[PDB]
């Protein structure tokens, strides 16, 4: 029954189906976790949201034509006008994240198309002069 | 001196320090060769007293 095309994720008081994914990638295969006192360095308590920011944002949606070249975003910025999430983030001098990315994109079996999805680490672009 | 730290007036979580003063010895603090002064002397030919 159970599927590698069917699947379900619950993050705070939001939840995403889908029924056709291909599996799902854990970057460089390690789940995100909280920041253990052997590797910590700011000393003052921490502030931990939990459910208040850790859930699904949903971005404006872009329109996928024959002729886009593609699209980009950074994180945390495309998260920092999110709720509580962007809240906490601006109050603060420091933070740290994972997230999970959801990326929707259906059609129908006559179109063809396809997108790739890149999660990049420090991703610095060229100037334009 | 004042001696209270952070844990005495905020609240503060676990951190370990690995964290050493080992450049701050006297010993690191004072492990250089230093110029102290420059000489001078010349050799040729001296026919005079300043020479
Ligand atoms: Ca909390
Ligand atoms: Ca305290």
């Amino acid at each position: 029954g159970y599927s590698d095309r069917v699947r379900q994720i619950t993050l705070g008081n939001s939840t995403i189906t889908t029924q056709e994914a291909a599996n799902a990638v854990v970057a460089y295969g390690e789940w995100p976790s909280y920041l253990d006192d052997k590797e910590a360095n700011p000393i003052d308590a921490p502030t931990e949201p939990d459910v208040s920011s850790n859930r699904f944002y949903t971005l404006d949606s872009v329109q996928w034509k024959s002729t886009s070249r593609g699209w980009w975003w950074k994180l945390p910025d495309a998260l920092k006008d999110m709720g509580m999430f962007g809240q906490n983030m601006y109050y603060h001098y420091l933070g740290r994240s994972g997230y999970t990315v959801h990326v929707q994109c259906n059609a129908s079996k006559f179109h063809q198309g396809a997108l790739g999805v890149f999660a990049i680490p420090e991703y610095v672009m060229a100037c334009n002069t | 001196s004042g001696q209270a730290v952070p844990s005495d007036v905020i609240e503060t979580r676990h951190v370990v320090n690995y964290k050493t003063r080992s450049e701050s010895t006297l010993e690191s603090f004072f492990g250089r060769s230093a110029c102290v002064t420059i000489l001078e002397v010349e050799n040729f030919n001296a026919t005079t007293d300043a020479d």
